[PDB]
């Protein structure tokens, strides 16, 4: 487990690893925002 | 001008989706086959025909859902909804495997409608009908596997069920009971399919790597215009490359593309012939000379004899649950096992 | 076996040295367009 | 004299392809013929 | 007898490979 | 402009899409079923 | 928008990063932001693993790939791999997360706000891929940094607490390495070993003294090579042997990384020294040997004579001979007789496994270890069902060795493919036909016919 | 009165991701979870 | 200079078969593998593959036909140990323990890697774009997976694929028993790759053949309507596009020949990459999906699925394979 | 091995009848000009 | 009757190998004009 004073932040930690994958997806969003020029 | 001619004009109108005369057969039958499969894999069980769960409603995932074949006691019944088994009751019709025959028959007539669509569109556009001729091989596969094979067997039960893991069961059944890998017609089918994949990859890569420079873009896809007259790639360079790498090379583009038609279509037709043979249990199960030698000589072992032992294991361990109508009770001591394990 | 091992080692070393020094012998120049 | 006569051709590439098809089919089916 | 048949068919295939590579119809560029 | 609404394309799109969304709702509800 | 469309750059959106080849500032931004991504994954994944970590359960039963790396360094573990403090894991995770915020800020700044080309701003930070001196200078800087990192591993092993030693006397323990192997015979004899069975090349390093001495050599060699490339220009043979362009350098790095990925796959699959079985689970060879040991112990307790017991084929059921004569475990695990593990070496004599020490010197901790490693073999399904493919759904286990080996084989193979792609493209672009064949000057048309 | 097409594509893809993630969640929970 | 003349000859594009430096490695290794394969397939004595003194006969002279014949993999007692001829005390010992298999597969893998390099090399000498070797990397990865990576992960070259037809089938069946490859997504992607490759091969061939421009009369073959080296396209791309766009809808059809041929290259190559990676990842025992006893009723009774039927077939294969080689309950490798 | 006897002649005919047929059609093609 | 089995294939080859040879020559004679 995390140290106890950080336990209230346990859900946020639970979603931290998937953030890099979103970065890849973000690139496509940005390209769609510029029409894939 | 006549109602037939006006209906013909409407059916052959340019649209997003072409309809045609063949559409009357194709779109209802194809739509009902697809909808029956989605409905069966979403909501319909196989508990009374196979003793299996096969729908999302029962907890199966995409790999394990299937529209299962009817029970073996149905025989080769068409299992019409209004027929003598279901007697108009939709719930009992679903519980008795009527969705399987629904999907199989509507899929067969939809495949007919799609090949007729290929013919009709080829006639309207003004091209030769080689795409329909090529599509004759999937039709032969579907007819031999889903119709001719269960018709030669005892019932619809031994046809493939319309599902992913059910098809995997069908593969393992053909290995264990038919020794289908040993069949030369299946070998020709494998050669056709793998050669078609090879030809697809090699022709695509060869064209992409012998392209002419027709633009300044470092991405070359924009350097092709569909109305252009010249070839987009160098046939001479490709021919010299494959003549020096492989020894032989195509020099005729028309022969190359006919060969691309010819290889997988011929493979699929050969495999369909083998499946007809297996419908009558006319298997290439064993080589008699090897079996006489192995019976008289307990030191003679080949990979083929090991495969036969594997087939014995498949049959004995699979049959009580795969064929529940037989009421097989194999005690633990009769099951063929190796040491330990 | 010992003679065979030496023979195979000599043959393999010869072909590998041919490969390495051939790709060191100005291979990027040997193209039809540039140099 | 029948006007419906036509010359028949088979080039060397077609001969090579047909011989390959026949020999490979024989190589495949010979084990089953001997059985 | 069957071994001779297999080796004969295989050797015929290899000979055919030789003739199809080195005695092919030359691709004459027009 | 002056595009129509209910065409053959509309019918094909909706005969595929309406049961698709219905089935997706059904399977999403199935995810919350206990033994 | 500078170089941000296909018409000006020549590259489509799906090759849009190729627009960055000659934009040193934006390329630096892309690299620094990606480095921030790597550090972010390290920190966030460590915190995720720690949040679900049960310290009494073994690490390899909990789907952990980063906590075993920290534990191998000696942080947070005691004798036998027992976790005594989870705080170093937390520190490593949070420091990586904060440093990734800093690196992400820098990458974003150089990618969208900073100067597009660094050459006007600084001759030191500006570069041209065709300038071989500048390329060797940057390579020298990075070689010095890598040498310092290897010396940091040495400093951790020798001064700041030591490393976990699975071969330590009396079970694995954190040990300070005080005599690293500086002999070049041992280090480069590891380098010259065969990669095949029984030899294992560099994967077979089985003591931490060799590991630390090898990293001393690696750090010194990298620092010396860095100074060498800072002070020297490429020679004539190097100038004629390579393509000197950004894509070419990328392809060289891709080939190197593909080879390193294959080596890391083999390292995590076979080596139980720098990947201790306390943290990563048993290896496949280890688990097969553990099963043979377990049933030898069980049947010897029942009164069997394990030396004279004869299997179905006439080979020894429990003990047989390797092809070079060593007494080894029988059955299929005869293939794994080169396995060495700290729970098995007390039973080995000069001629292999010793019958007397088998009969009299098997301790309860060895029986426990054999049973545990037999029942946690690196075999499992993609949905993490432990055991062989025919097993039922009750055990939720895939070994971290399996995850690491499979993932890094996939990555190494795809990076070999990328090396082939970029090496071919760099060669074709240097020669000038990467966009296709010139119609007017097609080379094959100027060549004689083959026949 | 034009919603940008990138917004529609992003929202639809997020909906597909949510539905697929729900299906995998149900693979671990309820029916078909082996629990 | 003799070296300059030799370098000119090796890299010459005027040779009937291009050699190159990759070919300087490729020709001896593939010749050695081919000659040893032919000799072993005809006349090798039986090989103790499982290391349990149970020799398996795979050559034609020892009672096999073309279908059942194989070059048997080396002994399980050898494992991953390098076993050249000079490591054996005699040729009889080398033949008994399956040394020919190791010789053939090592020479073949080196020669096929150099074949890939040679494809790049000739494409470079001809002014071609270089990526045919990338397409060839997919079957080469498959060969590496079944001959090298799977033995490495399993710890013995005895578990490599035998060099024969029935030996290949034995490899497939035992692999399904131990790893459930049919339920592995990478093998499913490979099946999609090869089925789609055959489909798109038949599709592209039929669409080009369908739209051939009339250049010949009804008596002669249509293939004589194309002349080698001609500049004009021999078929109407627009007519084929119009047909295929009416067959499905306009935006499912390629109007760009370059995009179409890239798709033809990319689909089976990526699929075969994934199935080769599936074999390698199952070599490290990351198996296909296990849904055995996944569906449970309200009381707790197991409700069987098709996965349970597959499990019954896998169990039959598992308990019958290598029937004398196992002494302990778990087949750990 | 106790193989089928006709399996020899069948195999021979399977090679011989088609191959010579192609050979016939090849050689008469070459003598045309 | 216990005849030589090879006799059959021998007889077939004795018929077939020279006969098709003549056929080849004859057919390529007919296509020469
Ligand atoms: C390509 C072209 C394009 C594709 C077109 C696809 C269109 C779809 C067509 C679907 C056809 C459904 C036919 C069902 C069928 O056949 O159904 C089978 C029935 C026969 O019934 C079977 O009869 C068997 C034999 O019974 C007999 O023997 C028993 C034992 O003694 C009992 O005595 C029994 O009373 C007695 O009738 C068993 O009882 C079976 O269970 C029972 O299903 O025949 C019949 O309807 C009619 C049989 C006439 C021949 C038609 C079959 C064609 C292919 C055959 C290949 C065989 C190999
Ligand atoms: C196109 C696609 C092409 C892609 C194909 C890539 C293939 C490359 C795979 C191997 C690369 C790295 C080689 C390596 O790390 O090579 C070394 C590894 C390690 O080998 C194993 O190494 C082990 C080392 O562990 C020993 O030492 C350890 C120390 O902790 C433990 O104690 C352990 O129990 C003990 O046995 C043993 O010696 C094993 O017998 C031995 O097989 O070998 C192996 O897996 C490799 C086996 C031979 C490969 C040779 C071909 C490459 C040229
Ligand atoms: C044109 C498309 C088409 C085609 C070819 C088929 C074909 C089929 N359907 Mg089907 N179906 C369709 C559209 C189509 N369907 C649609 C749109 C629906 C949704 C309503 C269904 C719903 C459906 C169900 C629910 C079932 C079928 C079934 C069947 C199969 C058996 C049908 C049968 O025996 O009756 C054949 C009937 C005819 C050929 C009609 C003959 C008409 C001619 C003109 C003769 C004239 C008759 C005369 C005027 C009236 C006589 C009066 C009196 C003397 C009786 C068959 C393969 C069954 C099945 O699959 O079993 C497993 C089944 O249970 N269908
Ligand atoms: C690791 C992934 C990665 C990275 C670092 C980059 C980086 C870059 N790409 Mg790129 N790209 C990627 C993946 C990546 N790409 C992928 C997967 C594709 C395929 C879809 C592309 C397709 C692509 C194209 C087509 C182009 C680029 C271009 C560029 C460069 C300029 C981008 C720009 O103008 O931003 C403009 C975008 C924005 C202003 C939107 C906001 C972006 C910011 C950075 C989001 C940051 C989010 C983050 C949470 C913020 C944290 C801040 C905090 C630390 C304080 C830049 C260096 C361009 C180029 O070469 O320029 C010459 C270009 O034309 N890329
Ligand atoms: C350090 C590694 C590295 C670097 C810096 C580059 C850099 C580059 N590559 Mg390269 N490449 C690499 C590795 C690398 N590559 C590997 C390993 C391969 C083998 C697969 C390739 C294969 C490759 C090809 C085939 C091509 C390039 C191209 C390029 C250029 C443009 C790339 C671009 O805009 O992509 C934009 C990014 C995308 C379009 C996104 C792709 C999405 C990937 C394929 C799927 C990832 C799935 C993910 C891992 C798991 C699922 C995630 C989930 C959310 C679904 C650029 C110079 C292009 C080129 O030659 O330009 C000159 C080109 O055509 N690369
Ligand atoms: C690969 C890393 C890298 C590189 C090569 C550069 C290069 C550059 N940056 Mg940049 N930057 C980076 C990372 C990097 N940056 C990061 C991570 C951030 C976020 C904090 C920034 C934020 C940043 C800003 C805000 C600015 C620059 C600027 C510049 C330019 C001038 C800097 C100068 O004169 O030196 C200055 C040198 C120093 C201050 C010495 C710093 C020494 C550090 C603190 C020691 C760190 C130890 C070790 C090396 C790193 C440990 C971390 C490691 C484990 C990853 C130059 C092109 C300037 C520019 O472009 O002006 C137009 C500018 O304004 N950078
Ligand atoms: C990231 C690491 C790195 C990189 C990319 C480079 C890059 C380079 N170095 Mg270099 N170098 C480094 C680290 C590095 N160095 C270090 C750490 C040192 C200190 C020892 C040196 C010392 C050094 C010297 C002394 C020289 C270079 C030179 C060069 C240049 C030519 C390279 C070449 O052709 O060799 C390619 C490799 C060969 C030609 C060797 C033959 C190939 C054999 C057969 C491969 C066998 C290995 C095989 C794969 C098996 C692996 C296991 C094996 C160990 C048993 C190039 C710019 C040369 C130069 O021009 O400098 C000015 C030069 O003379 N380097
Ligand atoms: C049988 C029957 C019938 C019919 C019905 C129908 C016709 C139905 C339909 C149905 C339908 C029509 C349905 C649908 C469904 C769908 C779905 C359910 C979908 C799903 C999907 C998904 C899930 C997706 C996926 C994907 C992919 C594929 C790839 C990429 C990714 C993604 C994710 C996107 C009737 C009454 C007439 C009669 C009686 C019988
Ligand atoms: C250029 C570009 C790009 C990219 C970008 C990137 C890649 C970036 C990166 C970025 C990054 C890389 C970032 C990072 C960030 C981070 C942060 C911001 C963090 C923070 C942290 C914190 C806040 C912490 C917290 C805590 C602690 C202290 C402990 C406990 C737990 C917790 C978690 C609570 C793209 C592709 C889009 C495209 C376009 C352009
Ligand atoms: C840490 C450690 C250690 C140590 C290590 C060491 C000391 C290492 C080193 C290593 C090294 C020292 C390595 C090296 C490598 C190399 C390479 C990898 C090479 C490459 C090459 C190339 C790539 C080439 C190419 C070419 C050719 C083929 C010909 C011409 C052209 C060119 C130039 C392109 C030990 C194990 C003891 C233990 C554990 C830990
Ligand atoms: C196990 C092998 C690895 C160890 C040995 C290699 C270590 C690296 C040392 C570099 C040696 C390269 O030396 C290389 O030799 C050849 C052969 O003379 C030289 O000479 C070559 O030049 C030109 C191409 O430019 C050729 O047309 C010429 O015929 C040839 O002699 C190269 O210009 C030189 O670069
Ligand atoms: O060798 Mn070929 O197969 Ca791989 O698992 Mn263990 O080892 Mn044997 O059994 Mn199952
Ligand atoms: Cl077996
Ligand atoms: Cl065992
Ligand atoms: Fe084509």
């Amino acid at each position: 487990k995390l140290p106890e004073a950080y336990a209230i932040f346990d859900p946020l930690v639970d979603v931290l690893p998937v953030i890099p994958v979103l970065f890849l997806a973000l690139a496509f969003v940005w390209q769609a925002a510029v029409g894939f020029r | 001008r006549g109602w037939f001619d006006i209906l013909d004009d409407w059916l052959k109108r340019d649209r997003f989706v072409f309809v045609g005369w063949s559409g009357i057969l194709l779109f209802p039958c194809a739509y009902l086959a697809l909808g029956g499969w989605l409905t069966g894999t979403t909501f319909v069980t196989s508990w009374y025909t196979h003793g299996l769960a096969s729908s999302y409603l029962e907890g199966c995932n995409f790999l394990t859902v299937a529209v299962s074949t009817p029970a073996n006691s149905m025989g080769h019944s068409l299992l019409l909804l209004w027929g003598p088994e279901a007697q108009g009751d939709f719930t009992r019709w679903c519980q008795l495997g009527g969705l399987w025959t629904f999907i199989a028959l509507h899929g067969a007539f939809g495949l007919i409608g799609f090949m007729l669509r290929q013919f009709e569109i080829a006639r309207l556009v003004g091209v030769r009908p080689y795409n329909a001729i090529a599509f004759s091989a999937p039709i032969a596969v579907f007819v031999s596997v889903f119709l001719i094979y269960p018709l030669g067997q005892s019932s619809w039960f031994f046809a493939p069920s319309f599902g992913v893991a059910a098809i995997f069961r069908f593969l393992l059944f053909f290995q264990g009971f038919h020794n289908w890998t040993l069949n030369p017609f299946h070998m020709m089918g494998v050669a056709g399919v793998l050669g078609g994949a090879l030809l697809c990859a090699i022709h695509g890569a060869t064209v992409e790597n012998t392209l002419f420079q027709d633009g300044e873009g470092a991405s070359t896809f924009r350097a092709f215009n569909p109305t252009q007259a010249e070839e987009t790639y160098s046939m001479v360079t490709a021919n010299r490359f494959w003549s020096q790498i492989f020894g032989i090379a195509f020099s005729n583009k028309r022969w190359l593309h006919f060969f691309m038609l010819f290889v997988p279509v011929t493979g699929l037709w050969m495999s369909a012939i083998g499946v007809v043979g297996l419908a009558l249990n006319l298997r290439s199960y064993d080589f008699i000379s090897q079996e006489i030698r192995a019976a008289e000589d307990p030191e003679f072992e080949t990979f083929y004899t090991k495969n036969l032992l594997l087939n014995e294991g498949i049959r004995a361990w699979m049959a009580p649950q795969d064929q529940p109508h037989e009421n097989f009770v194999f005690p633990e001591e009769v099951l063929p096992r190796g040491n330990a394990l | 076996m010992e003679t065979l091992k030496i023979t195979v080692y000599i043959v393999v070393t010869f072909f590998v040295l041919l490969f390495v020094f051939g790709f060191l012998s100005g291979d990027p120049a040997r193209n039809p367009k540039r140099k | 004299p029948n006007p419906n006569r036509q010359p028949v051709e088979l080039n060397r590439t077609s001969l090579y392809l047909g011989l390959l098809l026949i020999l490979v089919l024989a190589l495949l089916f010979s084990s089953y013929f001997f059985n | 007898m069957e071994t001779i048949t297999y080796v004969f068919i295989f050797a015929c295939i290899i000979a055919l490979f030789f003739f199809a590579i080195f005695f092919r119809e030359p691709p004459r560029i027009t | 402009v002056s595009y129509p609404i209910f065409t053959v394309r509309w019918v094909a799109v909706h005969t595929l899409a309406v049961p698709t969304i219905f089935f997706l709702g059904a399977i999403a509800a199935m995810q919350f079923i206990q033994r | 928008a500078t170089n941000r469309d296909q018409e000006s750059s020549g590259f489509a959106w799906w090759a849009g990063n190729a627009r960055l080849i000659n934009l040193s500032g934006k390329l630096l931004g892309a690299h620094v932001a990606h480095a921030g991504l790597i550090v972010f994954w390290a920190g966030a994944m460590t915190l995720f693993e720690l949040a679900h970590f049960i310290p009494e359960k073994p690490m390899y039963e909990q789907g952990l790939i980063l906590i075993p790396h920290i534990a191998t360094l000696g942080w947070g573990v005691g004798p036998g791999g027992e976790v005594v403090d989870t705080f170093p894991f937390f520190v490593v995770g949070v420091v990586h997360l904060i440093s990734s915020a800093v690196l992400g800020f820098g990458g974003v700044y150089h990618a969208i706000r900073g100067p597009e080309t660094l050459e006007e701003y600084s001759s030191f930070f500006g570069y041209d891929w065709k300038d071989k001196n500048k390329m060797t200078t940057i390579l020298g800087f990075h070689l010095i940094v890598l040498g310092i990192g290897a010396l940091l591993l040495v400093a951790k092993a020798m001064f700041f607490g030591g490393l976990y030693d699975t071969w330590a006397p009396g079970g694995g323990d954190v040990r300070v390495i005080t005599n690293p192997t500086l002999d070049p015979r041992v280090i480069f004899g590891y380098l010259l070993k065969s990669p095949f069975g029984g030899e294992g090349w560099i994967v077979s390093v089985n003591n931490l003294e060799d590991v630390v001495g090898g990293h001393i050599w690696i750090g010194l060699i990298c620092i010396a090579g860095g100074i060498w490339h800072i002070l020297t220009t490429p020679f004539g043979w190097a100038r004629r042997a390579f393509i000197w362009s950004g894509e070419a350098y990328l392809s060289y790095s891709l080939g190197a990384l593909s080879m390193m990925g294959f080596i890391a796959t083999c390292f995590v699959w076979f080596n139980n020294t720098v990947y201790p079985s306390e943290f990563y689970g048993p290896t496949g060879p280890e688990a097969s040997q553990a099963q043979a040991m377990t049933f030898l112990i069980r049947d010897q307790k029942l009164g069997a004579n394990v030396g004279s017991a004869q299997g179905p084929t006439g080979l020894g059921k429990y003990l047989m001979r390797s092809p070079t004569g060593e007494i080894i475990f029988g059955g299929e695990t005869m293939r794994f007789w080169d396995f060495r593990g700290p729970w098995l070496e007390p039973l080995r004599g000069p001629n292999g496994l010793d019958l007397n020490k088998i009969k009299n010197d098997i301790q309860p901790w060895q029986e426990r270890r054999a049973a545990e490693y037999m029942t946690h073999a690196p075999l499992g399904s993609l949905n993490s069902v432990g055991g062989v493919a025919t097993e039922i759904n009750s055990v939720n286990f895939v070994s971290p060795r399996s995850w690491l080996a499979t993932s890094h084989f996939v990555l190494a193979f795809f990076f070999l493919v990328g090396h082939l792609w970029h090496a071919g493209r760099a060669r074709a672009a240097a020669a000038g036909f990467e966009k296709g064949i010139d119609r007017e000057s097609e080379p094959v048309l100027s060549m004689p016919s083959l026949d | 009165g034009r919603i940008p097409l990138w917004i529609v594509a992003t929202v639809a893809g997020m909906g597909v991701i949510v539905i697929v993630g729900l299906f995998f969640y149900g693979a671990y929970a309820g029916l078909g979870s082996s629990l | 200079n003799l070296w300059e003349r030799f370098c000119n000859w090796v890299t010459s594009t005027d040779n009937r078969l291009y050699v190159g430096w990759f070919g300087v490695i490729m020709i001896p290794t593939l010749l050695a593998a081919t000659i040893c394969f032919v000799i072993a397939f005809i006349a090798a004595p039986p090989v103790d593959i499982d290391g349990i003194r149970e020799p398996v006969s795979g050559s034609l002279l020892y009672g096999n036909n073309i279908i059942t014949g194989a070059v048997v993999p080396s002994s399980n007692a050898i494992g991953l140990h390098f076993y050249p001829i000079w490591e054996a005390a005699s040729l009889d010992e080398w033949l008994y323990n399956g040394g020919p298999y190791q010789l053939i597969i090592f020479h073949f893998l080196l020669g096929a890697s150099c074949y890939m390099g040679r494809q790049w090399e000739l494409s470079y000498r001809l002014g071609m774009r270089p990526w045919i070797c990338v397409a060839y990397s997919a079957p080469l990865a498959s060969a590496f997976a079944v001959f090298l990576i799977y033995p490495i992960g399993q710890g013995s070259f005895s578990d490599g694929m035998p060099l024969g037809i029935s030996g290949t089938f034995n490899f497939m069946i035992v692999f399904q028993a131990e790893h459930n490859i049919l339920m592995h997504p990478f093998h499913q992607l490979g099946v999609a790759g090869v089925f789609g490759g055959a489909l798109f091969c038949a599709m592209h061939g039929s669409l080009v053949t369908s739209s051939l421009i009339r250049e010949t009369t009804e008596t002669e073959s249509a293939n004589y309507g194309y002349k080698f080296g001609q500049e004009e396209e021999t078929y109407n791309i627009v007519a084929a596009h119009g047909y295929f766009g009416r067959l499905i809808f306009q935006y499912a059809s390629f109007n760009n020949s370059r995009s179409l041929h890239f798709f033809l290259a990319a689909w089976p190559v990526v699929g075969v990459w994934f199935t080769a990676l599936g074999i390698s990842t199952m070599a490290f025992n990351l198996n296909g999906f296990n849904f055995n006893h996944s569906v449970i009723d309200a009381k707790g009774n197991v409700i069987n699925t098709w996965a349970d039927i597959i499990n019954r077939a896998n169990l039959g294969m598992e308990v019958m394979h290598e029937r004398n080689a196992h002494n302990f309950p778990l087949d750990l490798a | 091995m106790e193989v089928n006897q006709l399996g020899l002649i069948a195999t021979a005919l399977f090679v011989l009848v088609p191959s010579v047929f192609l050979i016939i059609l090849y050689v008469q093609t070459e003598s045309q000009q």
